């Protein structure tokens, strides 16, 4: 039942909301390929500009609302770059949260925005850096997942079909289909190999960390005994 | 391909009898079966054709056992067996052998003695087939892209050995 | 096309008043009259229909079955396209004493 | 557990809104996904 | 007669309540892959039932290729009723929707 | 499916409920009383499972609708059970309500204020208001009746206000809001309610103890006798009654206990049994858990299975005949009971005869519904529950999945001369697979030829459908009749009732058609694509291009593929624009290509595009 | 005979039937017969002409 | 609750508007105007002219035929109006098309003029034919009416003509005039053409429970003539098997022995 609604959100068969936006950016995977291939798109500017015909769209969309907002979010993002995620500003939320991607040119994912701006800075090259930005903004607009798309079936098929390739055994932790079954199929509270990844500081040395490993590792009486003599 | 069928009349008093009943006789059955009700050895049969004929007194009608298979056949052998009796002898059991001719069809598998099996993709004409300097066109064509994955070098040495031994 | 149209697509009669495919039946008409789809559940036995002043049945409301029994009402029947397994399922559920009510639009 | 879920449905006096792909297939209704996510209406000129 | 007039009033009131006016509509100006598929299929179906065609079918025998030609010249007289998860809808004509 | 046959009515929703005995008796076509199915000579016996009132059977016309075996839809009948029986599916529930109720005041042993608290919470949950159901627990003032009745009043006041407030806004409709989280909160409460109901030993309303009820695997209940501490408790609380004015228990006694309890506790059960508000205002009666009658499905769904010559008896008729034998026997036991009585005393025998009569019919009822609830017979016959869950189940084997018409299967063979979006169809399939093409002015020329060509010459036609709805097969006809019918295709309809319609030609699959190619297992939608039909002469296998090898995960090692031929333009458009091969260049798994040339073509390209190649 | 394209799905009286005078019936008949005359409908107009004829003259 | 459930059934068969006897004519006005709502199909051939569709398809086969819902004979329709599927100024409306077929379905408003004759209503008809057991009549020279022998007064006596057909004579002793006034006893819809069963003779007939006691003699005449008609009709188009005896003799069934 899970599909794309006409309000771009991922809704179940009964109308209950599952996601507010597909992957948080509403992009069709069968389109997200050359969307970061900026040099390719640049070498084929006029070819793609003729493809994504904007003359029959300029009257149906907004060209500034989202673009202005995108700068306001980029402003507050750069202000708290070194700051941690909990201390980050919550004044302005993403441009995709406030403007419909199919109606506002510029309501693009911050991931795409960062990647696109970084290309225009690191590459100074009759195409202007401003008219190229518009083409890529328009490419993202034309790469949106269509309302009605059964993203539910597609997701389970995208997890199922390649999980056939991992039917072979190990060459400690649970892998392949048994591990996938522990998650998706049984949602086990009693995992076969429960683990914890502890990030060690820089001020703690390789010897100190190994001593710490010994300090937490379970020690049995058997492990310290060499011989037992019963007379 | 040879296929054998056992036409037994058992399902103690004898009711079904091999042959044809008097007064009742449906049109053109004599084309496949002989006076005895058994088929003429060599006759071509298709599904629906009568493979044998009998008469059962319980229904007082002349019935037939039909031949049914997608593949048509020819009668190779008809054997009448009247065993499991001391003095009261009468036939009830008959064994009929079918000869089904099988020419190589598109889909049939063929393989060298090196585990290189492949289905018949097409029966390529000799004029369209590549012709050797000697004037010979190959009987079988194996694709070179088969060998790099299978690593069946035994077939490669078999090729130059078979040629040397033929000459 | 696969799971309905070219499988078990059946245009079946349903009563809008009680929402069922199994109570509907073709009425048995007289020499000149035409047969009409009627619901056995919603129709009342003619004799049982008893009576401000006296009321009279408009004739078009009285239908007869093969047994010769007269009925009053149960004429609010229509046609819906459904899979035949549904009819077999509803039948099986009915044996268990479970009733399926199909809400059919327009009403 | 078809009969078990059916029992729970009857006891709830539940109304199957026929909005899930499965339910739609059961009653022969067009699936609400893709081409079934909208309706097609014809524009007619006469009043 | 009295109970039906109320039922009709409720039916038409609920319809109007769900209809999103032409100005307030906020879905994609682009015709979805699914919309195009159904429009071409439904119009082809109409063409096969001797429906008045608004294009010159120069030797065309396939109703779908006729429905495709009618789409190219935006002569398909159909409307898409885009439903939202609450039951409300946006009526979009085939003419106004952008086709790739 | 016919486009010439549109449907104006549609099923919008399905409502689950229980059939009442009164309801079944009225709709029934005939009362089934006879365990025999056939009279002598071979005619169905009157009052038996094969009665003609249940539909047309044995080349006889139906005695209800009058139609023959083809057009008769079949009619439901009924078996009158001489004593009520527990419905197997709802036994566990009626058991819960039997153990939860007081046998004296005939209320649930849980305190009325606590019961009302659940009824309030469950009423607020009929509408989508969970927050309000929890806020009800905050409403708080061995406790006097004048005080507790004020608590019930204040709680009912909040419930009526919270519903009306939310009803004023778009928070909930008159039909009530229902979500999965709402359903989760309902399921939690209905569970907690039954848990609190079963926990109480001594009745909180009237302090008298009730005798505990025990159960076995089969539908049968027993009453365990009270202990001396509880018996003396009944005595001391016996005077307050006056001022106001293990042993097997029969089905009638249980029904009579639940009858009063379901009347006295109607307010809570109204919301316990209704997911959304009860707009129908129907009473929640105990007789829904009991079966006073059995519906007899139409003869149509109980036909005897024919395998070659042998005609085998239907397993449902066998189970139904068993219910009929027991019913006649109890009718005699009750008739002998009616005769005599002055002489009694030893009434341990009359109850023993009754217990046997009740447990025997119950078993026969159980055996028919769910076999895994019936006594072992020296593999048993499957019940209706078993019929819906035979293997994968009726829903999985015949609803979610189905065997289809206009489809073919064949071994795939490679072909680089056909388009990457095409399929090589053998002429064998092309002469059998037909499309219902409606005849018009623009295609009269194309279809006239197909009609002349007939069903064995491609591109031909196997059949022609007239506007009256009738079919004319072209199979047996010679070139002369076919030529005559072709000159009658575009003739105007004389009948005004079909002037809207035009003739159809069931034409052979042409080179412009869409087909659904399928290679099992269909692990991803790319393994089921739309291909353009290309009829290749002198072929016995499905020809497929090498670019399709990846998506189908099909190797030409003797693999088989399914070809589906959709029969309408909407299904055509879908197979040509959505599920078509070209629109499946990139897989949605990683957005990477699954289409390309595989072996000779790659080796050819390295040589052709080499500098040395002139 | 009795199909979705022949007969309607449902018919409902939107209001109670309001009685019409002899002159209103005759005014309607004249209006309807003139509009329809302007295939099996012809036999119904033939019968309708008889009613109109009876509401003002003699057969 | 005992009478509450039965109360819904009475209102279902309750005569909405009764036909009143006016202008000292003695006859009851049965022609009535009723505005209705239809749900009709629209053929794709009528997609450019939808009003002509609804008319030629569903409204034209409706006229001069009895419609069960309006409770009378549709004499015609006036003011057809298609209800737009889109709630909104223009003549261009839209109709919802079935997902499966190219046909659309729409709600329509049209006023129907129907001939609604209930029982007890006094009507006039021109005598068409007059047999020994019935009198044929024509209401407005278009609607069929019949008065059975039992529904004719006892004082009346029929006289059969020998020359060539018969004629009925009234109580006074003179033949009956071209036009005849009668009361509606019953209305038969189910058949091909609408037929009105009429009465020429008309609660407090009880003489110490005498009304409850039926006169078998009179009750027989109305039942025997009814059965005789039903049985003679059932014998029409009755195929019986040809029986040949074990001698080669065909058993011929003929009540009359001689020619
Ligand atoms: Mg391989
Ligand atoms: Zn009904
Ligand atoms: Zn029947
Ligand atoms: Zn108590």
């Amino acid at each position: 039942g899970v599909h794309v609604s006409y309000d771009n959100s991922i809704r179940d068969a009964d109308g209950t909301l599952v996601q507010f936006m597909y992957g948080g950016d509403a992009i069709d995977i069968t389109k997200e390929s050359h969307m970061t291939q900026f040099e390719f798109c640049l070498d084929n500017y006029y070819a793609l500009l003729k493809k994504y015909n904007p003359s029959a769209l300029i009257e149906h969309l907004d060209v500034e609302s989202a673009l202005k907002y995108s700068k306001k979010t980029l402003k507050y993002r750069k202000k708290h770059s070194k700051e941690p995620h909990y201390k980050q500003s919550v004044k302005y939320d993403p441009v995709l949260a406030k403007y419909n991607p199919a109606k506002y040119l510029g309501s693009v994912s911050e991931n795409f925005q960062d990647k696109l701006e970084s290309f225009l800075d690191k590459n100074s090259k009759g195409v202007n850096e401003k008219k190229f930005r518009a083409l890529m903004q328009l490419k993202y607009m034309r790469s949106l997942i269509n309302p009605g798309e059964a993203v539910g079936i597609i997701a389970s098929q995208s997890v199922g079909e390649p999980s056939t390739q991992m039917t072979l055994n190990t060459f400690n932790v649970t892998l392949g289909i048994p591990r996938l079954r522990e998650i998706v199929m049984t949602a086990s509270a009693a995992i076969k190999t429960p683990q914890m990844t502890l990030p060690i500081w820089n001020d703690v040395s390789d010897e100190q960390a190994d001593t710490f490993c010994k300090s937490i590792s379970k020690v049995l009486l058997s492990e310290v005994i060499d011989k037992v003599i019963v007379t | 391909m040879y296929k054998t069928e056992k036409v037994d009349l058992a399902l103690d008093p004898i009711t079904q009898h091999f042959g044809f009943g008097n007064d009742e006789w449906p049109k053109e059955w004599l084309e496949k079966l002989d006076e005895d009700g058994l088929p003429y050895i060599g006759t071509y049969v298709e599904e629906g054709d009568p493979i044998c004929a009998y008469f059962d007194d319980t229904l007082n009608k002349t019935k037939i056992k039909t031949y049914h298979s997608s593949e048509p056949a020819y009668i190779e052998e008809v054997n009448l067996i009247g065993d499991e009796s001391n003095k009261f002898q009468e036939l009830q059991t008959v064994s009929i052998k079918y000869r089904i001719r099988r020419t190589p069809q598109i889909g049939d598998k063929f393989s060298s003695r090196h585990g290189q099996k492949g289905v018949c993709s097409r029966k390529w004409p000799t004029i369209d087939m590549p012709f050797s300097e000697t004037g010979i066109q190959p009987d079988i064509i194996i694709n070179p892209h088969a060998f790099p994955s299978r690593m069946t070098i035994g077939m490669f040495v078999e090729s130059l050995a078979g040629k040397a031994g033929a000459l | 096309d696969r799971l309905l149209n070219s499988s078990d697509y059946t245009q079946a009669s349903v009563c809008r008043e009680c929402g069922s495919i199994l109570t509907t039946q073709q009425s048995v008409p007289r020499i000149g009259s035409i047969s009409t789809v009627c619901c056995r559940r919603c129709s009342m036995r003619f004799e049982d229909a008893k009576k401000g002043e006296k009321i009279f049945i408009d004739d078009s409301q009285i239908w007869e079955d093969g047994q010769g029994n007269k009925f009053v009402g149960g004429n609010e029947t229509t046609t819906v396209a459904i899979p035949f397994v549904l009819k077999y399922l509803d039948s099986e559920l009915s044996a268990m004493g479970i009733r399926l009510r199909y809400n059919v639009e327009p009403k | 557990t078809t009969c078990q879920f059916l029992t729970k449905a009857v006891l709830d006096n539940e109304r199957e809104q026929l909005d899930s792909p499965s339910a739609r297939i059961v009653v022969g209704k067009l699936n609400n996904v893709g081409t079934g996510s909208f309706d097609v209406l014809a524009k007619v000129p006469n009043a | 007669p009295e109970d039906f007039q109320q039922h009709e009033q409720i039916r038409r009131k609920t319809l109007k309540e769900k209809a999103i006016p032409k100005d307030q509509r906020a879905t994609t100006p682009y015709m979805t892959k699914y919309e195009r598929a159904r429009i071409l299929g439904t119009r082809a179906l109409q063409i096969s039932m001797n429906a008045p065609v608004f294009v010159d079918l120069e030797g065309e025998t396939d109703p779908l290729r006729i429905a495709m030609k009618e789409l190219a010249e935006k002569k398909i007289p159909l409307v898409i009723r885009r439903y939202l998860p609450d039951g409300s809808f946006e009526d979009w004509s085939v003419e106004e929707l952008i086709v790739d | 499916m016919d486009i010439s046959k549109p449907v104006g009515s549609e099923i919008t929703s399905v409502d689950f409920g229980i059939l009442t005995a009164k309801e079944i008796r009225n709709l029934s076509a005939k009362q089934i009383t006879n365990p025999t199915v056939l009279d002598n000579l071979g005619h169905p016996v009157s009052g038996g499972l094969y009665d003609l009132a249940l539909g047309a059977f044995l080349r006889n016309l139906c005695s209800t609708c009058g139609l023959d075996e083809k057009f008769c839809p079949g009619h439901q009948g009924h078996i009158e059970l001489p004593v009520p029986c527990y419905n197997p599916l709802f036994f566990n529930q009626l058991y819960i309500y039997l153990r939860a109720s007081c046998l004296f005041c005939h209320h649930f042993r849980l305190k009325s204020v606590e019961v009302h608290r659940y009824a309030c919470k469950l009423r607020l949950l009929q509408y989508g208001l969970i927050d309000e159901s929890y806020k009800l627990d905050e409403i708080t003032l061995d406790i006097s009746s004048t005080l507790l009745n004020e608590l019930k009043s204040k709680r009912s006041e909040y419930v009526d206000m919270a519903i009306a407030k939310a009803l004023s806004d778009g928070r909930t409709t008159e039909r009530g809001s229902f979500t999965a989280t709402v359903n989760d909160e309902r399921k939690k409460l209905v569970h907690e309610f039954h848990k609190k109901l079963l926990s109480r030993g001594k009745c909180d309303n009237c302090g008298m103890f009730s005798p505990k009820f025990r159960k076995d695997g089969f539908t049968k209940i027993f009453e365990t006798a009270l202990n001396e501490k509880q018996i003396t408790n009944n005595r001391v609380k016996g005077f307050i009654r006056q001022d106001m004015i293990s042993t097997y228990i029969l089905s009638t006694e249980v029904k009579n206990i639940l009858d009063t309890v379901f009347r006295k506790e109607q307010c809570v059960l109204q919301y316990v049994f209704h997911s959304r508000p009860n707009l129908s205002r129907k009473l929640v009666k105990a007789d829904s858990f009991f079966m006073d009658v059995l519906v007899v499905p139409p003869t149509r769904f109980r036909l005897p299975s024919k395998l070659g010559e042998e005609v085998h008896e239907n397993s449902q008729n066998q189970l139904l005949s068993k219910v009929l034998t027991t019913s006649l026997l109890i009718r005699d036991l009750n008739d002998d009971l009616s005769k005599l009585k002055v002489s009694l005393e030893d009434r341990r025998v009359i109850f023993s005869r009754l217990m046997n009569a009740f447990v025997t019919i119950q078993n026969d009822v159980n055996a028919f519904i769910d076999s895994t609830k019936a006594q072992g017979r020296t593999v048993p016959i499957p019940g209706v529950k078993q019929a819906l869950e035979k293997k994968e189940g009726l829903f999985r084997k015949h609803m979610m999945g189905k065997r289809v018409n206009y489809a073919a299967r064949s071994v795939i063979s490679p072909d680089p001369n056909i388009e990457t979006n095409e399929i090589g169809v053998p002429p064998v399939f092309a002469v059998k697979l037909t499309y219902p093409e409606p005849v018009t002015a623009y295609n009269i020329a194309e279809l006239r030829q197909a009609v002349i060509n007939g069903p064995d010459k491609w591109p031909g036609a196997t059949q022609i459908q007239n506007e009256d709805g009738s079919l004319v097969s072209l199979i047996g006809m010679s070139v002369e009749q076919r030529k005559a019918l072709a000159n009658q295709l575009l003739t105007p309809s004389s009948n005004v009732s079909t002037h809207t319609l035009n003739k159809k030609v069931y034409r052979h699959i042409k080179n412009r058609d869409v087909v659904l190619m399928n290679r099992q297992p269909t692990l991803h939608k790319a393994s089921m694509m739309g291909h353009k039909v290309r009829v290749l002469p002198n072929e016995k296998t499905l020809r497929l291009h090498y670019a399709n090898t990846g998506a189908y995960n099909a190797d030409f090692d003797g693999d088989e593929m399914n070809m589906h031929f959709p029969q309408n333009e909407n299904a055509r458009a879908e197979a040509l624009n959505l599920a078509n091969t070209d629109s499946q260049y990139l897989t949605p798994t990683s957005g990477s290509p699954v289409r390309g040339l595989i072996q000779d073509h790659i080796s050819a390209g390295v040589w052709l595009t080499s500098k040395d190649s002139f | 005979s009795a199909t979705t394209l022949n007969t309607p799905v449902v018919i409902h009286a939107t209001q109670l039937p309001q009685h019409v005078s002899t002159d209103e019936v005759l005014q309607f008949l004249e209006s309807f017969i003139d509009e329809k005359e302007n295939t099996n409908l012809s036999s119904s107009i033939s019968q309708l002409k008889r009613i109109q004829r009876d509401f003002k003259g003699l057969p | 609750n005992e009478n509450r459930e039965t109360a819904r059934f009475i209102k279902k068969h309750k005569k909405q508007v009764t036909n009143p006897i006016d202008e000292k004519n003695g006859t009851s006005n049965c022609i009535v105007r009723v505005p209705i709502a239809l749900y009709v199909s629209l053929a794709p051939m009528y997609l450019e002219n939808p009003l002509q569709g609804v008319m030629k398809q569903h409204l034209n086969p409706l006229v001069m035929k009895y419609n069960n819902k309006v409770g009378g004979v549709v004499l015609g329709y006036e003011g057809l109006k298609i209800l737009d599927a889109d709630p909104l100024d223009t003549s261009e409306k839209l109709i919802k098309i079935t997902p499966d077929t190219p046909f659309g379905f729409t709600w329509c408003h049209v006023n129907l003029y129907v001939w609604q004759p209930q029982v007890g209503d006094v009507l006039e008809g021109y005598i068409f034919i007059q047999s020994a057991s019935h009198i044929g009549l024509l209401i407005h020279d278009a609607f069929n009416a019949s008065i059975k022998k039992n529904n004719i007064p006892v004082d009346w006596t029929f006289v059969h003509n020998d020359v060539e057909l018969g004629h009925w004579v009234d109580s006074n002793g003179e033949p009956i005039d071209g036009k005849l006034r009668f009361t509606v006893r019953n209305v038969h819809t189910t058949g091909r053409v609408v037929s009105v069963d009429g009465t020429l003779i008309s609660y407090n007939s009880s003489r110490s429970q005498a009304e409850s006691l039926p006169i078998v003699s009179n009750k027989k005449i109305v039942f025997d003539d009814e059965v005789s008609i039903e049985n003679k009709e059932s014998h029409k188009e009755l195929d019986l098997p040809e029986v040949k005896e074990d001698n080669g003799s065909e058993i011929v069934y003929e009540e009359n022995t001689s020619e």
